[PDB]
């Protein structure tokens, strides 16, 4: 590794660790809110 | 048959309500009436917790 | 923390403070006093948890200030959150989109609670791969943490599958009945580090146990809710935005045999609740021959009322009538009557707000300010200790004195007061 | 504010660190006692464990309640959400009277969320989809500080094929949402063509990827709103309802709840905090008998705002009742529900402070004899008119030639216009010749 | 029989500089829009 | 100075409409000068406070000035292959050949452009209106390109109508507007400070006219009172003959 930077891979792993940050935030995010009726009682509710 | 009516405005009122994403926050996170017909109590109630 | 939920007029109020005899105590749940018409809405209420008789009628007459909300929110907060508890005021059914009358049958039908309970098989896993001959004819290979296995498509599922498109990765389950799929979200690899994410698209991890699963649901819903549901194709927008209408009664009707038919097969329980109508005698000589009929329903709640009125006129009409409600509906419903509160009611009621509100204040302090709630009026005196409370924090005070409750009474003025002084003034003031 | 308005000179309610009320501060003049009620109110507002409690500002005409409500919003700051309605606003003819009340209150409400946002921005240099379906999208975004190669979500390729972006457009892309925007195209090709329809748009000049913090207020009518019809919709009937003329709606309380409840979690998380606020409420008497008696029941909610009245009638008939008339054409019920606050009449020393402030706010000089001929003028027909005198007084002066109010501009205004009193003289005077 | 006296195109709004999004989003709504419901519209052709 | 109001009281006959119409005169185009009766605010499309406030904001206008190129010329050939192109564009002074982009192609194949007309191109959208045909309106002498500053005075009311929904703007020539929300509005109020402060936009205070003014009730004059307590309240002029 004559070419390798320490620098530049700390850049990247911190770059990393901000998209894993980033991927756990959204995807609790987008899952957090609960339907006020859902798929199921809407289903069971409909009459033909 | 008649031509229509060219209503000419000024370029920059077609951006008064535009905001920057950067200026403002997501209201996905209030989104109740987005879930219906998408999302299933056994998502919300069993899967995910 | 400040949540939503702050110190209102009524957060005192936990319950109506009776025991096991409905014998209300003295101070019990954060009410005073009214001991007969406690004990009668705690009748009323096991008239309610009961369920048995349909249509049953109870209004809560008394001079103002003599607790009759008190007593409708203490008979809420005994009833369990499971009862449906529907409080409207009677102003709230003039509306511009439905009549007076949808408007009470909607609200009559939001009183009803209905329980479902559906309990459906489905196959939950994570996707491996999908392969498609050519749209005829595919396989599908879904996973668990325990489990693998491989499924031939047909062409409805080879559609729906291309529809939603799922890929590999993907989360799903499948309803074996009807064949819906819906996407619970995909697994994590370490090549789906994406650095922007869609709005819908979520991390989950991959489900254990077995891939064939039995899913149950239990949910309490209303009659209203599941006639908003069946009068139009996506009628379930207007539970949100409330553009109802007038719902046909053939649909009413249908969503009643569909209910009887749930309870029967054991997939459905009915939990009859009450709906609260304050200050009624707001309601026409209309709305008031509509509930005259309305009540004698098999699918009627339990309707508590409450007026403050006396012999006065009814709205809609010239006539002049007990509580501003015809006598024919009045002969339909049991009268509970509220006695004005005494001295040791008052301080009683003054303590326990001062204690919701976390005010401390000396005795003479309450003896004064139970002397102005007597003479002028109680809620008065229930603001007083607000006011008085904040002006001692101003100087800088820990218990609230006689002081900051006569620099209070000087700031802010009763109706009375007001009114002597604009009578001092009444030249000044417009359209006397 | 360019433009100055009626109470443009009320900076605050004046008060000093005792809660006593200063004489002449923040452009208030005189109601020492409305003032110090007011900053006991402002008092109660900030401190955020109350809900529900109502305050009714009652006096004469031109003494000042809309300038104490001014006060009182000043004092709070645009921190809180302050509400201005007229009693005359709930009749609308899209919803019920209680919808428009209960809209208004869940307005005063304010919820404060902070929040951290981060946008891809900048200059389309590569757009390659990557194939397993598409596994994902490799995007590269240049800007003036360098270029970054980034790995979209799969579902972002469909918003970038419908925005239409190529390799030379600008567009940014939110992190949160994947949602693209494609704001034209680089300035760098506006020479590839000598006659395209396109607008060019310089290379943005920061980073590619921008991040920000911020604190954004919103209300729970915002929600409410936001929740009322559903956004988007690839379907037949979701499109066609995007036609549908957008129409003021009687939303459902289990809505609200769940909002409440969405908001209670979100609070609890530390994402959002509670703003009360407060909702005024001006010219109270127009509210008709319905109204006052759904407002019976909404002061009564734990979750409802500081509502302050405002009304300068006597003893006048209710607007929805036959003949019944009260103390100040509010219900005898909801009058015990609230605090009353006194406006007392103003003194001609008041009346020529006033008069003062409003020459200094207008930027507007005023000789000593000119401000003591328009307080004899005050005091003999009204301080509104005589406010409103300075300014075509001044225009006077300025075509005279003189930078200065003098006595002979405000007697030629006062000979120009006519307040009520002398109109009325005049009309009592000649009943025959005007109409009926 | 009766038809229209005078016969126009809606009105069209112009801006020197729009926000070059908009256009383009109304042109694919009104695409899908007439994907969806022109054919149908086919029983009316008659009439109109 | 904001929200000041006027009322011209006479007997019928003595020129009150006269003095009304001669105070439109005097003021230019350029001043929004909105001219009512009483009776108009009452009406089944909104309520008589919307109705107001719609009147109160069609009489302040927003001046903004933008330049923009615009492009007048006489065609004389013009050429389109399987997509590239060319447009042969003349004036009396000089003539020229333009390559043409994909969107310019689309938007001279809609609008049918042959050799011999007359046409100006809006270069930034595209928009070619055909004035007439030469070889009837003469050609133009000038430039061929020419960069032109363009104003608009725009009212509140027209922001508000075109930013209430997409294709908003047909409500401002087909009513249609219901009641606008007090939240848009808002925030049209702040964009428009934004823009004054920043110098985007000029603020044109205007006049409104209510003619027969003793039409109005109790609710519309109580809502005035307030109406008029506004920064963006415009000057309020109001005539009656009654006793
Ligand atoms: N028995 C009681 N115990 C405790 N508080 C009471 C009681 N009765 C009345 N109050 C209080 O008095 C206030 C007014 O009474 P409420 O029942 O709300 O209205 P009204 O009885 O006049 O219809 C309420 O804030 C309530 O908390
Ligand atoms: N105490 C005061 N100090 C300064 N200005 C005042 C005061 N009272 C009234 N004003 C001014 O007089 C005008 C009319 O008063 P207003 O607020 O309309 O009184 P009300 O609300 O009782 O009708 C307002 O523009 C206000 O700015
Ligand atoms: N001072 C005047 N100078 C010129 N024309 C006038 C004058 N007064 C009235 N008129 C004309 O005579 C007619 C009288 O109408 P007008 O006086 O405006 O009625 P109103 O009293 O309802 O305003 C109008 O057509 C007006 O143009
Ligand atoms: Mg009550
Ligand atoms: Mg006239």
């Amino acid at each position: 590794s004559p070419f390798y930077l320490d620098s530049l891979e700390e850049k990247r792993k911190r770059q990393r660790s901000e998209r894993l940050e980033r991927i756990f935030q959204l995807s609790e995010a987008h899952g957090a809110l609960a339907p006020v009726y859902g798929t199921e009682v809407l289903d069971f509710c409909t009459l033909p | 048959i008649t031509p229509g009516i060219c209503f000419s405005t000024a370029s920059l009122v077609l951006r008064a309500t535009d905001v920057h994403p950067l200026q403002r926050i997501d209201m996905g996170r209030f989104d109740l009436i987005g879930l219906e017909g998408r999302v299933s109590r056994y998502e919300a109630d069993t899967f995910l917790p | 923390v400040t949540r939503i939920e702050r110190i209102g007029a009524h957060s005192h109020i936990r319950g109506l403070g009776l025991d096991d005899a409905l014998e209300p105590r003295q101070a019990s749940q954060g009410m005073v006093g009214q001991l007969a018409a406690r004990r009668a809405a705690g009748v009323v209420l096991e008239m309610i948890r009961e369920g048995k008789i349909a249509g049953r009628a109870v209004l809560i007459a008394g001079q103002p200030g003599t607790g009759k909300t008190a007593i409708a929110m203490g008979m809420a907060q005994a009833l369990g959150p499971d009862t449906p508890f529907t409080a409207i005021a009677g102003s709230e059914i003039f509306s511009l989109e439905m009549s007076k009358t949808e408007a009470l049958t909607q609200a009559f039908r939001r009183s009803i609670g209905v329980r479902i309970k559906e309990e459906t098989e489905i196959i939950e896993g994570e996707v491996v791969e999908i392969q498609i001959d050519r749209s005829k004819v595919g396989k599908l290979t879904l996973k668990t943490t325990e489990m693998e296995t491989i499924y031939d498509l047909g062409t409805k599922m080879i559609e729906s599958l291309t529809k939603d498109k799922v890929q590999a990765g993907d989360v799903i389950t499948i309803d074996k009945a009807t064949g819906k799929i819906s996407k619970l979200g995909r697994s994590f690899t370490r090549a789906r580090d994406y650095d922007a994410m869609g709005s819908q698209t979520k991390f989950v991890q991959c489900p254990d146990g077995e891939l064939q699963k039995r899913k149950e649901v239990v949910h309490t819903v209303s009659l209203h809710e599941i006639d908003v549901i069946n009068s139009r194709t996506q009628g379930f927008l207007a539970l949100f935005s409330g553009d109802t209408g007038e719902i046909k009664s053939e649909v009413r009707e249908q969503i009643n045999a569909k209910v009887a038919e749930w309870r029967e097969e054991g997939k459905a329980e009915i939990i009859p609740g009450v709906l609260f109508i304050d200050e009624v005698h707001m309601l026409d000589i209309e709305s008031f021959s509509f509930l005259n009929r309305a009540l004698e329903s098999d699918m009627a709640p339990v309707l508590i009322m409450a007026t403050n009125r006396g012999i006065t006129r009814i709205r809609g009409t010239s006539y002049q009538s007990p509580h501003g409600i015809p006598i024919d509906l009045l002969d339909r419903l049991l009268i509970v009557s509220t006695t004005p509160y005494s001295e040791k009611d008052t301080k009683q009621i003054l303590r326990i707000r001062c204690e919701e509100e976390d005010v401390e204040m000396s005795e003479d302090a309450y003896t004064v300010l139970t002397r102005i709630g007597l003479e002028t009026s109680l809620r008065y005196a229930i603001q007083l200790i607000t006011a008085a409370s904040l002006v001692c924090r101003k100087r800088k005070g820990t218990e609230v004195q006689v002081d900051d409750i006569k620099r209070v009474y000087s700031l802010f003025l009763d109706e009375s007061r007001s009114t002597q002084y604009m009578k001092e003034y009444q030249d000044a003031f417009l359209f006397n | 504010t360019q433009r100055i308005a009626s109470h443009s000179h009320v900076k605050g309610l004046g008060l000093d660190e005792s809660g006593l009320a200063k004489q002449a501060a923040s452009g208030l003049v005189g109601q020492e006692n409305a003032r110090e009620a007011c900053g006991v109110i402002v008092e109660l507002i900030k401190s955020k464990k109350m809900a529900g409690r109502a305050v009714l500002l009652a006096g004469p005409p031109g003494t000042g309640k809309t300038a104490l409500a001014l006060a009182i919003a000043q004092e709070l700051g645009s921190k809180v959400p302050f509400c201005p309605m007229v009693g005359s606003e709930v009749y609308s003819t899209e919803i019920k009277k209680t919808e428009v009340l209960m809209e208004n209150f869940r307005r005063a409400i304010g919820l404060r969320i902070k929040e951290t946002k981060e946008v891809y921005e900048g200059e389309v240099t590569e757009l390659t989809p990557c194939e397993t379906t598409i596994s994902h999208v490799i995007i590269g975004l240049k800007t003036a500080k360098g270029t970054k190669q980034l790995k979209l979500d799969p579902s972002i390729f469909e918003s970038l094929q419908k925005e239409r972006v190529e390799a030379g457009d600008v567009i940014y892309i939110e992190a949160n949402s994947g949602a693209v925007k494609r704001q034209g195209r680089c300035d760098t090709y506006a020479t590839e063509f000598d006659l395209e329809a396109e607008e060019y748009v310089p290379l943005p000049k920061g980073d590619v990827h921008k991040k920000k913090e911020i604190i954004q207020d919103v209300t729970l009518h915002d929600l409410d709103v936001a929740n009322a019809r559903p956004q988007g919709g690839q379907d037949i009937l979701s499109m066609m309802g995007q036609l549908m003329k957008p129409k003021k709606t009687e939303i459902t309380d289990k809505l609200r709840g769940e909002i409440n409840k969405v908001v209670n979690k979100y609070i609890d998380q530390g994402i959002a905090e509670l703003v009360p606020g407060v909702l005024f409420v001006d010219e109270v008497h127009m509210l008709d008998i319905e109204c006052f008696t759904y407002l019976h029941r909404a002061l009564e909610s734990s979750i409802a705002p500081i509502v302050i009245f405002a009304s300068n009638r006597g003893n006048c008939v209710i607007r929805g009742t036959e003949d019944i008339t009260s103390p100040h054409g509010i219900p005898l019920d909801l009058l015990d529900r609230v605090m009353i606050i006194r406006t007392m009449l103003y003194t001609p020393q008041e009346m020529k402070q006033i008069i003062k402030i409003r020459a200094q706010t207008e930027g507007i000089n005023i000789s000593e004899e000119a401000l003591n001929h328009l307080g004899e003028i005050g005091t003999k027909t009204t301080l509104r008119y005589s406010v409103q005198l300075l300014t075509p007084a001044n225009l006077l002066a300025k075509i005279n030639g003189k930078d200065s109010i003098e006595k002979e501009h405000v007697e030629e205004i006062s000979e120009l216009f006519y307040d009520a009193k002398s109109s009325a003289k005049i009309l009592a005077d000649q009943q025959d010749k005007y109409m009926k | 029989f009766v038809m229209p006296p005078v016969e126009a195109p809606p009105p069209s709004l112009h801006a020197c500089h729009p926000p070059p999004w908009l256009a383009p989003r109304q042109a694919a709504f009104q695409e899908q829009l007439a994907s969806e419901l022109w054919p149908r519209a086919r029983p009316l052709h008659r009439i109109v």
